[PDB]
């Protein structure tokens, strides 16, 4: 239940994300819950003048966004995030989720 | 242009 934290959006669609988004500053992120999909959450974050999306997956006992940096649950990979780049995994994404949208 | 960011 991630209900309490200022960077969880809930079940929010694409459209709302970037309409909502798209008038922060670089940085601002929320995770998003997509119940439909085999990858229920994704990562949105604007970036140098768009919002990007990335794909949470889960797979066997663990969830990421990329296989080489594997975690066991989805906020030790948000906590991660916090504080490590994305460009570790997404060159053209240098920066961290360093804004909840909420705040 | 991918919808979701690709993963090298």
């Amino acid at each position: 239940d991630y209900t309490a934290y200022p960077w969880f959006a809930g079940n929010m669609e694409r459209q709302q994300t970037d309409n909502l988004l798209k008038s922060h500053a670089s940085g601002t992120y929320l995770i998003r819950e997509r119940p439909a999909e085999a990858e229920r959450f994704a990562i949105s974050i604007k970036f140098n003048d768009e919002v990007k999306h990335i794909k949470v997956v889960e797979k066997d006992n663990w969830i990421h966004i990329t296989e080489a940096k594997k975690f066991d649950s989805l906020l030790e990979l948000v906590e991660y995030y916090q504080c490590h780049s994305l460009k570790e995994s997404f060159k053209q994404l240098d920066t961290t989720l360093k804004y909840p949208y909420k705040s | 242009p991918p919808c979701y960011m690709d993963v090298i």
